[PDB]
């Protein structure tokens, strides 16, 4: 299996077009990465159009080669990565299912699904929200999988609807110590309340910044707008090594500061905010408050 | 059914302009018709700060979250199901009148048939929207319309009003609408100069005590109610309150 996005529920063209790992060693948000993409596919040998139809109608005979087109034509590009080792599962005559679409399946219908009491009420919907993915799990049902699916094709293409304007935009301010961007206005930001998303938006930026030829391991600080509550939702994000690297320089996982620097500043001013998430990391704070909060934790010691 | 659009002549409707020049259309035409609304623009700024927020933000990089929210609030329905539901209701049902409906409809045409009889003795001219059993027709059309909505084999008087009302307002804005088209102007000025001489800022009279007194003299009834109507509309220092009895001078 390959580090593609639903190979066996979308087209091979939106497969490699939403994919991470191709989108940060390629460059598609401009057009280069797509004039590099159409070389890549015109010196492979699939048609423009064949690679563009639902893979159970796709050609037999190029998906049965595949794997060695893939192997001779990956090297030049540098995506020889893609290529690992996954499980399959099929059950009679309904198809086949790979973990990773599975579990992409899972987490955006999680996401995605159906003051302190509008609070109550989104932590409420997403109970229901993990109820309704702990139904999906059983082989009884297949339209809460389908479902899921669409529903994880839609978000990723918002969330690179959004990535693409923030790379455009050049919001990411390179400061001393940690990288920091806020999400202050644009489209669809009603849907980044929800951590799952935020994570995986901050996931596919760090990706991002990795893939490039800065030598710099810096903290990346993420923040987003909910207008109707009038507070900021920040989370800290770990800096990421590229995939393709050996394991001498893995002596120990980059720790998480984040959690540690939150309370110490919450301990020690009387800031507005609310940490209450299992996960430390991740705070709400005031869209007042923000500002001498960021000042504070640039002059504490990380 | 047609659904037609159309502009009156010289663009905008140029209200102090005539009515009977305004339309190119002939009566026969008009007849068949029985929904006719005028669309007039209007500038107040608050409506205009209104619509100029609203296409702002109808401008694609944010409609596309909100009207999604119709759909998960229960707010609205997508325009299919919609489809589906108006011809399952044409297939299903035809409602059918009652008594007292009928009762209030003949009375109601009776009406309006005498307003527009005054309305036409008070222009001396014939009217360029016409009112005809056509009309009383398709006030019956419309009220069984209205109950075809709920599926109802029977209409009744909730349907009924609220298609009265919708017929004195398609009535009422197109062709009851400046009857008058803006004893000639000489009893004008002379009624305008008594109202400041007898009666000044601050004070008040009875109406029927100037009625009286204006009767008595050449004025008459009905040269008074048209020209007080004015003034008040004037409302320059004319002023109406406690029902139609305290004439209050502004």
């Amino acid at each position: 299996d390959y580090y593609l996005f639903l190979l066996r529920h979308s087209s091979l063209y939106d497969s490699f077009y939403y994919s991470n790992y191709v989108n940060a060693k390629l460059s598609l948000w401009n057009e280069n990465g797509k004039k590099r993409l159409h070389k890549m596919f015109a010196r492979m040998g699939i048609p423009l159009s064949t690679a563009q139809e639902t893979w159970l109608y796709m050609d037999h005979s190029i998906k049965r080669e595949l794997g060695i087109i893939f192997d001779k034509n990956l090297d030049r590009y540098g995506l020889q990565d893609i290529i690992r080792d996954g499980f399959v599962r099929t059950l009679g005559y309904r198809g086949s299912i790979s973990a990773s679409e599975f579990v992409e399946a899972l987490t955006a219908l999680l996401e995605v699904g159906n003051s302190a009491q509008k609070l109550t009420n989104l932590r409420k919907r997403w109970v229901s929200n993990f109820w309704l993915s702990w139904d999906a799990l059983d082989d009884r049902k297949v339209e809460l999988l389908n479902r899921g699916i669409q529903l994880a094709q839609d978000l990723q293409r918002a969330i690179f609807n959004t990535g693409v304007a923030i790379l455009e935009k050049k919001l990411i301010k390179h400061l001393r110590i940690y990288r920091l961007c806020v999400l202050q206005d644009g489209p669809d930001l009603d849907l980044y309340r929800n951590p799952l998303t935020l994570l995986r938006l901050g996931n596919w930026l760090i990706e991002c910044c990795a893939e490039s030829e800065d030598k710099q391991l810096l903290p990346m600080v993420l923040a987003s707008i909910d207008e109707n509550t009038d507070t900021y939702l920040v989370a800290g994000l770990t800096p990421r090594y590229p995939r393709g690297l050996d394991t001498i320089h893995t002596k120990k996982p980059i720790l998480n500061n984040f959690s540690m620097a939150f309370q110490q500043i919450t301990a020690e001013t009387d800031a507005k905010v609310r940490i209450d998430n299992f996960e430390s990391s991740i705070i709400e704070i005031r869209r007042e408050d923000l500002s001498p909060f960021l000042e504070k934790l640039t002059l504490s010691g990380l | 059914s047609v659904l037609a659009a159309a502009n009156p002549i010289y663009g905008r409707y140029d209200d102090l302009k005539s009515p009977g020049d305004n339309i190119d259309f002939q009566t026969t035409i008009l007849s068949r018709f029985d929904m006719i609304f005028i669309v007039k623009d209007d500038h107040n700024e608050e409506r205009d700060i209104s619509i100029a927020n609203h296409v702002i933000n109808i401008h694609t990089g944010n409609a596309n979250a909100m009207q999604n929210q119709q759909e998960e609030n229960g707010s609205e329905i997508s325009i299919e199901k919609m489809k589906r539901y108006i011809t399952y209701c044409r297939l299903k049902c035809a409602p059918r009148l009652s008594p007292q409906a009928a009762e209030k409809l003949s009375s109601n045409f009776v009406t309006i048939r005498k307003q527009l009889l005054i309305n036409e003795l008070e222009s001396t001219e014939r009217s360029s929207i016409p009112i005809t059993i056509r009309q009383l027709e398709a006030i019956i059309r419309i009220t069984e319309s209205l109950a075809k909505l709920e599926l109802s084999p029977i209409a009744q008087e909730r349907h009924v009003d609220e298609a009265i009302r919708l017929f004195q307002a398609s009535t009422m804005d197109a062709a009851s609408q400046d009857p008058i088209g803006g004893t000639s102007l000489s009893e004008i000025r002379r009624f305008e100069q008594e109202l400041k001489r007898r009666l000044p800022i601050g004070w008040s009279t009875s109406y029927q005590t100037l009625r009286r007194e204006f009767v008595d003299t050449h004025r008459f009834s009905q040269l008074a109610l048209d020209k007080a109507l004015y003034a008040l509309e004037k409302h320059e220092t004319i002023q109406l309150r406690h029902q139609g009895q305290n004439i209050y001078r502004s």
